[PDB]
């Protein structure tokens, strides 16, 4: 998918591993409370597709 | 002279074809808009100089072997070959394959 | 009920012990694995002709 | 089907003809219907020289044979 | 006579030499110190030594000038003197040199001691602490 | 003795390229010098001519010098023949 | 004339090379990645078309945004955009990229990838059929079929 | 007629090296259970040209800050070391016939590498300069096997001139006498050309691509006449050419064959490979191929 | 002595005075001296090759090795002394004076 991933290196081996997400955040959660059980239920297929 | 002619024309027209590459988009007009230094990278190119030397002591091989003197080459070309065995057992165990 | 994926002990004999120095030296599930590359190269593509031909729909 | 992987391959083979199959041919026009004389070692490089001073036209493969000895 | 191609070749090595002993920008020293090498070899090639000259072209150029690019990139009158006769059906240099494991059995031995002790030097120099 | 065929046998699993690398080696070591053959590799040696052979004086007193490549007198390859 | 004989001719043979060869680079941002990936399947074999599967974008033809462009990604999108050699060619594939889509009145998505970069062609669906996709990259290859750059040049 | 001959050398070889990209996609594309190319020519045939003219007619991305003329260089001394390569090959007459011709390619081999060095320092990155070096740490590791292999096989032929390899395998192929020397040189020859598993890593990149592709046809001829030696009839040669060139290309089929068979090595996995278990066995096999023509009065001619 | 001698001579003497120049950058202190070794294996064994003195031919390759192998250390020491300093000028070996 798309992932943003920001690591420390020391040569080799990696030292620190920091990702960083919501670059997929349509923002779900708060579309859902606009519609009706029915109206959001098709999100569920977008959400784990 | 015919291989001095060879690489001329090798080098001509490799040079020629990157020139063409190069040169025909740049006719069209267009919008035309650090510190790490890992020690292991240069252990081992030491390590590939060293038995690069190594190697290079042994290609006279093929022609050592018509000498008359046949026990003695071999044992010099089998002293080579082990003393090239023991550097690398020697970068071996002290840890200098490592990553 | 619940099953172990990789609870296997390899046998210690001699036998079996070069059987796995045999694989290791000759390379033998490399082998395994361009057999079957290769047989299946020899059968037929599952692509089809578009536009010429179209994938199938339901009502 | 997998044949139709032939046709490229042909091609691909056809260009490989070329060099080889060339390099005997000129080795053959340019030697007068023989091999090109191999000279290493520099007493091969002798008897082409020898040859080329006594062919008469300065070429080495001029074969003179007893028809020369008189 | 192609104007004393030696000559040529020998003026080409000593203007590669004065162009990368400036020392301007080690890798284009280093790149002049490379072209100076392949006219070295042309030179040796050229007067006969073709193991020799194949030997500068593949050890110094090929491996000894790329660790140097590679540390570096981690970092921030002829034609008379010659000869008469011919060789036999050998050529000299390679009988010469492949005489190494026969007659020069003591240079074998101090050539791989010296070798061996350069790895185990290179070992203990660079082990830092 | 139990001892030495444990550690070859140990190591024989795990690290076959070592085991391998070390019996061709010591067999490369070991059996030139019981070989009857590298004494025939030495006379083959001998035996190819890169120079030119330059005749002895004469003065009576070579019975097994040849006077002729043909003569019996001298070295033969009988044996490199049949090898 | 001859004059613009040749430029036709050549333009059609630079038009051919350019279409019969086109490599994408593909923003798999969602689920419409999934049917990109289903038309290089076997069944439709993009590659056959000379379309090859995941260039790099240094040497990419064309780009296919498929999935939600939200406003956190929009200037890594145009950054890779950016960096393309031109002549380059966007395709916007689903109701996401086309216009926003099912979070179209959202506070953190783009309303439709051409906000952001020019589009080519606009592949509808949630999401297209893979079959659909590959309708909409022969529209692009006939729509490059259709330009004419030597004619211009000559005629200016 | 010698110009006409390196002529007939070069042109030819860039030929086959534009049509092995479309034999790959096919092959790949059957493996995979679907086709190649079929579209562009009768069975895919105009597709490499296509791509070239695509290629050649797209805007070129100079970095704008990097040196130009490294930046320039670096493709022109890859495709000159790549048709160089070609010259000493007797198929079954060389162009060139060098005395140490298998000396002279592993030199043009040897200096394959600063092409990798000169494009990731042009680069004017870092990351591609990471990638750079541990690209010639891969290339001069792989390149001491090759050597160590290469000189123990000859020890067998007698000298390094490539034609006498002909006469050498008159009667046997040279991969009965030492197939393990030839598995060990057919990987060190993948590793060799940044092939897959061992692949870590406009105008100039398709002259990069050429000269990688071309190394790798010629890897394959090298490696089909220094273990699978053709018979060569003196009065008709072309038999000895088909052959070789039958050979030269299974072994690439080969090439494109493990490509689609495995994943790849991490770095370090495939330097442990090699310095560990190639260079062991190299040395050991190598101390065997100098023991044996002695040990059995097996020693080859020439001197 | 013919003019070709004369070249190596001369170019063996540039490299030396380039190397006792020191503008900066230690390793083109390096580059010099194997440019001077470049130029020593050159002239040897031209002299080697034009007398005809076969023995002689093992010396060159055993120069260039032993050279190479000096390369190799003094490399090492240019390596250690940047992870010092971050860098090789040469004005930066300054701690011990006379
Ligand atoms: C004598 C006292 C020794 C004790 C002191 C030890 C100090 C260091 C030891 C190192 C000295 C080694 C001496 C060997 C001298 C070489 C010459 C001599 O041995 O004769 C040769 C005999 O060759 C022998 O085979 C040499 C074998 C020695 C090499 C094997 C092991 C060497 C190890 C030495 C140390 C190296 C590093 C440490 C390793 C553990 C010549 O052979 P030949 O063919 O008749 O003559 C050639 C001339 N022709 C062509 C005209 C006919
Ligand atoms: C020796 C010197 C060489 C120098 C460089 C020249 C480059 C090489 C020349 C060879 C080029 C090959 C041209 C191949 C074009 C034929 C393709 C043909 O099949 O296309 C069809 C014909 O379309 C067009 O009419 C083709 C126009 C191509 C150009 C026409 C003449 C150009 C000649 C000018 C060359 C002179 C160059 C001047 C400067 C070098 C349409 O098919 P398409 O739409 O795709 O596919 C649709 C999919 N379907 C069919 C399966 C349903
Ligand atoms: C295996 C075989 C493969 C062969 C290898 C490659 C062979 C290369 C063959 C080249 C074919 C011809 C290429 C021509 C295309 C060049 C680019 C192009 O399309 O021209 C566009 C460009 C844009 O102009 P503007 O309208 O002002 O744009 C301003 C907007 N910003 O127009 C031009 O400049 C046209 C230039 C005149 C060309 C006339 C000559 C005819 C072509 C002969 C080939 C010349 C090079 C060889
Ligand atoms: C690039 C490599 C150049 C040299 C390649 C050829 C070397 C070779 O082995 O053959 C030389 C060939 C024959 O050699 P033999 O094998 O002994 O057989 C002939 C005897 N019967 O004869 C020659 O000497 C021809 C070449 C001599 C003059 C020029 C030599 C090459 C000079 C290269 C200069 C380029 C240097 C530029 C910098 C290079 C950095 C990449
Ligand atoms: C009586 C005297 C006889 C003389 C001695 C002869 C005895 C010989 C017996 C042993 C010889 C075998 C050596 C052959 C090569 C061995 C090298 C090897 O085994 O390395 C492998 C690794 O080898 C590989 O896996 C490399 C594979 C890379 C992928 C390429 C696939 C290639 C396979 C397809 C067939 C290739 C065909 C090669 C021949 C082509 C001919 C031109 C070991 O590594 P690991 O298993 O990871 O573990 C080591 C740590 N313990
Ligand atoms: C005496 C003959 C001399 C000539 C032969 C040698 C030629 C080339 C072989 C030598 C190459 C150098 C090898 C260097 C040795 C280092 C070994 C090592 O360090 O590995 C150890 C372990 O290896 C060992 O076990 C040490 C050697 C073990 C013995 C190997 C074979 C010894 C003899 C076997 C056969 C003997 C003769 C054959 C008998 C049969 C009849 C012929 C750790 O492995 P790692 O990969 O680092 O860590 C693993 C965990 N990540
Ligand atoms: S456009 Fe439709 S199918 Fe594609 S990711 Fe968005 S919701 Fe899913």
């Amino acid at each position: 998918g798309v992932l943003r991933l920001v690591m420390e290196l020391s040569g080799e081996m990696v030292r620190k591993c920091d990702p960083h997400i919501g670059l997929l955040h349509r923002g779900t959660e708060k579309l859902i409370e606009y519609k009706t059980y029915l109206q959001a239920l098709p999100y569920f297929d977008r959400l784990d597709y | 002279m015919n291989i001095m002619l060879t690489l001329l024309t090798n080098v001509t027209l490799a040079s020629l074809l990157v020139l063409i590459a190069f040169w025909l988009p740049q006719l069209n007009a267009y919008s035309e808009k650090r510190l790490p230094f890992s020690m292991k990278f240069f252990l081992v190119a030491i390590t590939f100089l060293l038995f690069d030397l190594e190697i290079a002591l042994l290609l006279p091989l093929p022609w050592a072997s018509q000498t008359n003197n046949l026990k003695t080459m071999l044992t010099m070309a089998l002293f080579l070959l082990i003393l090239l065995a023991a550097s690398l057992a020697y970068e071996w165990t002290q840890k200098g394959l490592e990553w | 009920t619940y099953k172990f994926v990789n609870m296997r002990e390899p046998s210690m004999d001699m036998k079996s012990v070069t059987d796995r120095a045999a694989q290791t030296l000759l390379w033998t599930e490399l082998v395994r694995g361009l057999g079957m590359t290769l047989s299946y190269l020899f059968r037929e593509p599952a692509t089809i002709n578009y536009p010429f031909e179209k994938g199938p729909l339901s009502p | 089907m997998w044949f139709e992987i032939l046709p490229g391959i042909a091609v691909m083979a056809a260009c490989l003809f070329i060099p080889g199959m060339a390099t005997a041919h000129i080795h053959k026009f340019t030697n007068g219907g023989k091999e090109k004389r191999v000279a290493h070692f520099s007493y091969q490089w002798n008897l082409m020289e020898r040859d080329r001073r006594i062919s008469g036209v300065n070429r080495y493969h001029v074969t003179k044979g007893l028809e020369n000895i008189d | 006579m192609t104007m004393y191609i030696a000559f040529i070749l020998s003026t080409i090595f000593v203007i590669g030499f004065v162009g990368f002993s400036s020392k301007p920008s080690p890798i284009y020293g280093g790149l002049g110190l490379i072209v100076s090498g392949g006219v070295g070899c042309g030179i040796v090639l050229n007067f006969g030594g073709s193991f020799l000259g194949l030997m500068v072209f593949l050890i110094y150029l090929g491996g000894m000038l790329v660790v140097f690019g590679y540390t570096t990139a981690m970092a921030t009158g002829d034609w008379v003197i010659y000869d008469t006769g011919d060789s036999g059906f050998f050529s000299e240099e390679a009988m010469g040199i492949a005489a190494l494991y026969s007659y020069g059995t003591w240079l074998v031995i101090v050539t791989g001691w010296s070798l061996l002790i350069g790895v185990v030097v290179i070992m203990e120099i660079t082990r830092g602490n | 003795a139990g001892r030495i065929a444990s550690f070859l046998k140990n190591a024989w699993a795990k690290e076959p390229v070592l085991v391998a690398s070390f019996a061709i080696g010591g067999l490369a070591i070991i059996l030139p010098s019981l070989s009857p053959y590298t004494n025939y590799a030495i006379r083959i040696n001998r035996a190819t001519p890169y120079n030119y052979p330059v005749p002895l004086r004469d003065d009576g007193n070579m019975p097994d010098v040849p006077s002729h490549p043909q003569d019996p007198q001298g070295p033969s390859l009988e044996w490199l023949k049949n090898l | 004339s001859r004059g613009e004989y040749v430029v036709a001719k050549l333009d059609d043979l630079v038009n051919w090379a350019r279409r019969s060869s086109l490599w994408p680079m593909t923003f798999g941002l969602a689920c419409c990645a999934v049917e990109m990936m289903h038309m290089a399947a076997p069944r439709y074999d993009m590659d056959r078309f000379g379309v090859v599967f995941r260039a790099s974008p240094r040497q990419s033809d064309v780009m296919i945004v498929a999935g939600t462009l939200t406003n956190k990604m929009a200037p890594a999108l145009r950054k890779v955009y950016d960096q393309m050699p031109e002549p380059r060619y966007v395709v916007s594939m689903g109701s996401c990229a086309n216009g926003g889509g099912y979070y179209h009145y959202s506070y953190s998505v783009v309303r439709g990838c051409d906000r952001i970069v020019p589009v080519d062609i606009y592949v509808p669906g949630c999401p297209p059929t893979a079959e659909a996709l590959l309708y909409g990259i022969l529209q692009l290859q006939r729509k490059i079929k259709r330009e004419k750059r030597l004619r211009i040049w000559y005629r200016r | 007629m010698f110009m006409i001959n390196i002529l007939s050398l070069i042109i030819p070889i860039l030929l086959a090296v534009a049509f092995l990209t479309l034999v790959e996609r096919k092959v790949l594309g059957y493996m995979q259970l679907r086709k190649g190319p079929n579209v562009v020519g009768p069975y895919g045939l105009l597709q490499p040209i296509a791509d070239a003219l695509k290629l050649f007619t797209k805007e070129p991305l100079r970095p704008a800050t990097s040196s130009i003329s490294m930046f320039i260089i670096a493709p022109i001394l890859a495709l000159s070391l790549a048709l160089t390569m070609w010259v000493p090959l007797p198929m079954p007459y060389p162009l060139i016939n060098m005395n140490l011709g298998v000396l002279f390619m592993l030199a043009m081999s040897s200096l394959a590498v600063y092409s990798i060095l000169w494009s990731g320092w042009a680069s004017n990155s870092k990351y591609a300069l990471i990638g750079a070096l541990r690209a010639v740490a891969q290339t001069i590791s792989y390149e001491v096997t090759l050597a160590i292999i290469l000189l123990s096989v000859l020890l067998m032929n007698g000298s390094y001139t490539l034609s006498t390899l002909i006469t050498t395998q008159e009667h046997i192929w040279m991969i009965f006498t030492s197939w393990p020397l030839a598995m060990m040189w057919f990987i060190s020859t993948l590793a060799e050309t940044n092939r897959a598993p061992f692949d870590l890593t406009a105008g100039p990149f398709a002259m990069f691509f050429m000269a990688e592709y071309a190394n790798i046809i010629m890897m394959n001829a090298f490696t089909a006449i220094l273990f699978l030696g053709a018979s060569h009839d003196p009065h008709t040669p072309e038999l000895y050419t088909i052959n070789f060139v039958l050979k030269t290309l299974a072994l690439t089929i080969t090439f494109l064959w493990i490509r689609a068979s495995y994943p790849r090595f991490r770095y370090d996995q495939l330097m442990h490979l090699l310095w560990k278990s190639f260079l062991p066995l190299t040395l050991a096999l190598c101390m065997w191929h100098i023991s044996l023509p002695i040990m059995t009065a097996s020693i080859p001619p020439q001197s | 002595m013919p003019l070709v001698y004369m070249n190596i001579i001369m170019a063996f003497a540039i490299a030396l005075a380039g190397l006792l120049m020191y503008r900066s950058h230690l390793m083109s202190s390096l580059l010099c001296l194997e440019g001077m070794m470049l130029s020593l294996f050159i002239m040897s064994t031209l002299i080697i090759l034009n007398t005809h003195f076969t023995l002689a031919n093992m010396m060159p390759i055993i120069l260039l090795v032993f050279a190479a192998c000096e390369a190799a250390l003094g490399l090492s020491l240019l390596v250690m002394v940047s992870n010092t300093y971050g860098t090789d000028y040469v004005q930066n070996l300054n701690l011990l004076q006379c």
